[PDB]
DNA sequence: CGGTGCTACAAATTGATAAGCAATGCTTTTTTGGC
DNA sequence: GGCCAAAAAAGCATT
DNA sequence: GCTTATCAATTTGTAGCACC
């Protein structure tokens, strides 16, 4: 399910609300949880799982192609965690 | 933190919706990813990132506390991989 | 609009196994905006 | 909502 | 080819949010 698939699916469910309005509701949701996570802030959806971010050490990297080096300046990196639900009705496995 | 809360405000804001809507909506957006998660389909959201599904075999664990050794039971899990365009905008991000 | 009880959630701990990734040119998929 | 060409984003390689 | 994440069981303090 791509970005607009989901617009369409949740469109389709709902027959009080606007397809064009579902459009910009999602867009502008995910960018507010885009916004949010660049401004160092994490996301809190109990349940469904919750968006953080990780540190990442300064390190020597190298071009996986050539081989050659490459310096690597500390960074922050997205973390998810799925919540519980989501990760019972996620486990097919029991 | 980023809540529900606080999405279905910008929603009510931003783009003018009644509280019912803004409030709804949002629970939606987060079902209809569980639900086509839980189908076994993957969730790609150019822009933010994909929620991939991954299966994984049994393994070895233990107890952290006393060191019982115990046996990860197989599972499916699910994980997010960011795209660029996200990671670029948050590898200078300063934790609040 | 607002107080709050219920619980999901965060942090921690150890150690074997799994997952992810530094650069970047080319390919493929998804989004975009005019009609 | 569909067509389509171009832009944008992601995917591949290997990441 | 190396770094980071995954997860077990148990406790303890925190906070999302459904339900009044």
């Amino acid at each position: 399910m791509t970005k607009s698939e989901l617009i369409e699916r949740l469109a389709t469910q709902q027959s009080h609300i606007p397809a064009k309005t579902v459009e910009d509701a999602v867009k502008e949701m995910l960018e507010h949880m885009a916004s949010t996570l660049a401004q160092g802030e994490r996301i809190a959806i109990r349940g469904f799982g919750s968006f953080s971010l990780h540190y990442r050490a300064p390190r020597t990297g190298r071009n996986p192609k050539t081989g050659d080096k490459v310096e690597l300046e500390g960074k922050y990196v997205p973390h998810f965690k799925p919540g519980k639900e989501l990760r019972d009705r996620a486990n097919i496995y029991g | 933190a980023l809540t529900k809360a606080e999405m279905s405000e910008y929603l009510f804001d931003k783009l003018g919706l009644s509280k019912r809507d803004a409030k709804e909506l949002v629970e939606l957006f987060f079902e209809e990813i569980r639900r086509a998660l839980e189908n076994g389909e993957q969730v790609k959201l150019s822009g933010f990132g994909n929620f991939d599904l991954r299966d994984k075999n049994q393994r070895p664990g233990r107890n952290p506390k006393t060191g019982e050794d115990i046996p990860i039971t197989a599972r499916r899990v699910v994980t997010f991989r960011p795209g660029q365009k996200l990671k670029s905008r948050v590898e200078n991000a300063s934790p609040k």
